[PDB]
RNA sequence: GUGGCGGCGACGACCCAUUCGAACGUCUGCCCUAUCAACUUUCGAUGGUAGUCGCCGUGCCUACCAUGGUGACCACGGGUGAGGGAAUCAGGGUUCGAUUCCGGAGAGGGAGCCUGAGAAACGGCUACCACAUCCAAGGAAGGAGGCGCGCAAAUUACCCACUCCCGACCCGGGGAGGUAGUGACGAAAAAUAACAAUACAGGACUCUUUCGAGGCCCUGUAAUUGGAAUGAGUCCACUUUAAAUCCUUUAACGAGGAUCCAUUGGAGGGCAAGUCUGGUGCCAGCAGCCGCGGUAGCUCCAAUAGCGUAUAUU
């Protein structure tokens, strides 16, 4: 501990887990459900 | 040597989370996930300063290090942190099946290894334990949760199963991280991975709270009115104390029958505001006392803080009262008699429930676990005397109606702050709205359509119904509470069955739908039917052993496991109109799944902003959906004399009910079946 | 030809002898105590017959018998620093020599039990008693010395190269055994210098209660000068040894104020615009790194790697 920061002493998919411009509350707002087969969408 | 640098949102998580009393939650990703939890618990130990940490490490079947010091000497015959870590930490370790075990006691840390077996009880059982600033880890070891974890995250909708059981509450409870304000998600390197919406937001808050300041007012207001005031010094919390003084205060009444009622939810001090009210009777001129309770080893802190208030206020351990303990081996240290003879005689005795008798000369009976003992046993306990009732949150709601209704004087109270955080955590908010295990305190009237006549029943869709999308979230929401609030017994653990199960679907009747309406229409009824038979149950089990029929067993048949209506339009015949109209569908009457991921098209999936794939629809109409053919329906519960005459007028015909009651209810189960075979088995 | 004859070894094997022994006897001979004179039959003392057990003989023991056995020539009883001895070999300047031999018992405490030629086991087990440890609380595993003197390292390290022992064995093993540390209680030997020369002065030295009596083939000078010797220290190489250290050889550096600088105890001399105290004007005692300003290494005596003080004492 350097009262600024902390230093101490498969990965292809992390990477692109790391590397998303839109994180997944962004991606449920735009999402949209249909009820009864058909009307407005709620979202 | 080469160091990395690591991201203080990290270290800025753990030290806000022990500031403010609130526990966080850590999601740690890779098969190394064993080395992360020792890096993350030497964090913990820097910003805590009470003690050195406790862990409590949870597993399924199989854990990779001994536990045993002599066994991993010999398996290791240069240096690893990790064996250095299991040799340092005092971790106590349970498994998921025995998690009974570690129910009451406390733990700095938690740790659950194994993902993919997550059940709900036991997700409740060890959050619950954690206390404070702790952290509760959670490991991701397995490749499928990892790809699993892969594809929600390019697109919301796409969800990857392999082949069986769907496992919709993992997806469930991977998409419910992002609501969680005090969740990271981590890699094998000190790496944050950035879903959570608020984690880029996340900062250091600069270097105490409402209901405490009161408590500290209280505790030194009521110095004046002591004894009271010695009682509610040995409080912790602000709403034990208000327990505490209408504990009293129902003493103080000079009145044969009164009635104090405890409505407590777990986590919250209920057996320490018994404890101080016994001492308080003590504490006053009360003589003889009876505690009741299903076992005396339930009972152990209770007896604690009556030890406890006896050491308040003089009541020495030998000079003033003497304890006697069980002496027997089954309910062990259980200290069924206590006798105070420092003002005259004074007795407190512990006795079966099952005792109405020897309770002639009673002054003050306090019964514990209220739910736990059977309902008419609870009558005979009331008596002409003062009378303090203990119910755990998470029909007894009627027996206190019908006090309301009266004669016995009624007191309530509700304790909602946890004993071991501080009130407003987000790890706790988050769980209880995952499980949910809350209800709406105030539900909307809405018009009653005429019963028999106007109501179509509807097939809800099971994938789209726990998408974690808020339309579906507040159905899913407004049905369990109808599901919860019937007689039947509730368990965590029916959310699963409902999400996981197989051979189960969930029908609802709707009121006439107009062509415009709100977001969601209101739910009257719900009804559960699992496909039994030809298309391994109670009921094909219990008929062939009794009736020996080689011919049964070969017939296809549905059982329905729960039928429910809403309490206020209770009693006109809703649930009569279900009924009929699912009869229809399985004789035949009326006429006749979510994009799943290639196991090696994981990573073909790119990232789709917007999504475009189709939601299957929620609820769809019986005639949409094929119908299978069903020979008979079936229904099991404990035979009551409401649902008795209910289910006669519903044409079903009783084929056996069980010798033993339940120990929980008294109730004998009761198994019925309705379609020649039924006129032999019936005779 | 399911012919017939065969060598040199290894291991095992009944019995006899032998060796190593082990175990019961015979004889001979033990210190003090009589203010212990009688003892033994106080679960047999003496013996006879038969038997059990034991490796065998036997009161070793059991049944059935007799009444015996010892004693002033000291029975019996009680004692006895019973670390100390006992011995052995070897020797010219008197021996600061060397080594061995034991009386038994135990393995947290008293009993029971298992193997073997040899143990009632230096080792397993059961019960009981007493301790103490781990655990998910269900169960499981166990048998000695240092400090308290201002002071805790051998409570270790290396090797079977020597001497010998055990094993299937020429070779493996041995905390049997061998090798390696500190030290003004003490004892012994010994450095810190030697040899020459020059220059300048005139006075040494003994006795003597202030005068004085004797007397010289030299003395002093913190004077100068010269080139020979060497070890404290520094540091190559062999040799030594299982490996290494130590001892013994040995190459190269290592001295003029040779500052490469001996101490401990006793007794004296020398001093200012200095401080204090007391008088007999100018004195005396005590003492003096301190003064007006300034801060960039005197002499004599005794012992000698050794020398004092305090208490008691002869
Ligand atoms: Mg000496
Ligand atoms: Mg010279």
């Amino acid at each position: 501990y350097d009262k600024d920061a902390v230093y101490v002493d498969t990965h292809e998919l992390v990477q692109s887990l790391i590397s998303t411009h839109s994180t997944i509350d962004a991606k449920m707002a735009s999402s949209r459900v249909t009820l009864f087969s058909d009307s407005k969408p709620l979202g | 040597m080469h160091r990395k640098k690591v991201d203080n949102r990290i270290r800025i998580l753990i030290e806000n989370g022990v500031a403010e009393r609130q526990r966080s939650l850590f999601v740690v990703v890779g098969d190394r996930g064993k080395d992360q939890v020792v890096i993350l618990h030497h964090m913990l130990s820097k910003a805590t300063v009470k003690a050195r940490p406790s862990v409590l490490w949870c597993y399924k079947k199989e854990l990779g290090f001994s536990s045993h010091r002599k066994k991993r000497m010999r398996q290791l015959q240069q240096d690893d942190p990790f064996e250095l870590f299991i040799a340092a930490t005092n971790i106590r370790y349970c498994y998921y099946n025995e998690t009974h075990k570690i129910l009451g006691n406390t733990f700095g840390m938690c740790v659950l290894q194994d993902f993919e077996a997550l059940t709900p009880n036991l997700l409740a059982r060890t959050v619950e334990t954690v206390e404070g600033g702790g952290l509760v880890v959670i490991l991701l070891r397995t490749m499928n949760s990892l790809k699993q974890l892969y594809t929600v995250t390019m697109d919301v909708h796409s969800r990857y199963r392999t082949e069986d059981v769907v496992g919709r509450f993992n997806e469930r409870f991977i998409l419910s991280l992002a609501s969680c304000k005090k969740c990271l998600v981590i890699d094998d390197q000190l790496n944050i991975l950035p879903i959570s919406s608020h984690v880029a937001t996340m900062e250091a808050l600069p270097p105490l709270g409402p209901s405490d300041l009161e408590l500290r007012e209280l505790k030194e207001s009521l110095q004046d009115t002591q004894p009271v005031g010695v009682l509610v010094d040995c409080c912790k919390t602000l709403d034990q104390a208000k327990a505490v003084l209408k504990f009293i205060e129902g003493i103080s009444e000079k009145t044969l029958r009164s009635t104090v009622a405890l409505t407590a939810a777990r986590g919250r001090g209920k057996s320490a505001a018994l404890g101080l009210a016994i001492a308080g009777a003590v504490a006053f001129g009360y003589s003889n006392i009876f505690v009741t309770s299903p076992s005396p080893d339930n009972l152990h802190t209770l007896f604690e803080f009556v030890f406890k208030g006896f050491d308040a206020l003089q009541y020495q351990e030998h000079l003033d009262y003497e304890i006697i303990q069980s002496l027997n081996p089954e309910f062990n240290k259980a200290v069924i008699r206590v006798n105070v003879f420092r003002e005259h005689r004074q007795t407190i005795q512990y006795i079966h429930p099952a005792d109405a008798v020897k309770l002639g000369q009673a002054e003050l009976v306090v019964i514990d676990e209220a739910a736990a003992i059977p309902l008419p046993l609870v009558k005979s306990l009331l008596g002409p005397y003062l009378v303090f009732m203990a119910s755990t949150i998470n029909l007894s709601l009627k027996l206190i109606q019908q006090l309301r209704q009266q004669a016995r004087t009624l007191y309530e109270v509700s304790l909602q702050e946890s004993i071991r955080y501080a009130p407003g955590d987000a790890v706790e908010k988050w769980l209880n709205d995952l499980l949910c295990l809350d209800c709406l305190n105030i539900t909307r009237i809405v018009s009653g359509c005429p019963l028999p006549e106007a109501c179509e029943l509807y097939y809800v869709n099971r994938d789209t119904l726990f998408c974690y999308h808020k339309a579906s979230e507040v159905f899913l929401q407004r049905l369990m509470a109808l599901y919860v609030a019937s007689h039947y017994k509730n368990s965590p653990n029916d959310l699963q069955m409902l999400s996981d199960a197989p051979a189960h679907h969930l029908f609802c009747l709707l009121p006439p739908v107009p062509p415009t309406q709100n977001a969601l229409p209101e739910v009257l009824a719900v009804i559960q039917v699992c496909l039994e038979g030809e298309i391994g149950d109670l009921i094909p089990w219990t008929v062939s052993e009794q009736f020996q029929d080689p011919d049964f067993g070969g017939l296809s048949g549905g059982r329905v496991v729960r039928i429910a209506v809403h309490p206020d339009y209770q009693g006109m015949g809703y649930g009569s109109r279900a009924l009929q109209l699912l009869q229809m569908y399985y004789e035949g009457r009326f006429p006749c799944e979510i994009h799943t991921v290639s196991s090696e098209a994981v990573s073909l999936l790119e990232e789709v902003i917007t999504p475009r794939k189709d939601l299957p629809p929620l609820l769809l109409k019986l005639n949409e959906r094929p119908a299978e053919r069903l020979d008979y329906l079936g229904v099991s519960y404990g035979l009551t004399p409401r649902l008795l005459k209910f289910w006669k007028r519903a044409g079903f015909v009783p084929v056996y009910l069980r010798q033993t009651p339940n120990d929980l209810t008294g109730e004998h189960s009761c198994i019925m079946l309705k379609t020649g075979w039924l006129a032999a088995f019936w005779k």
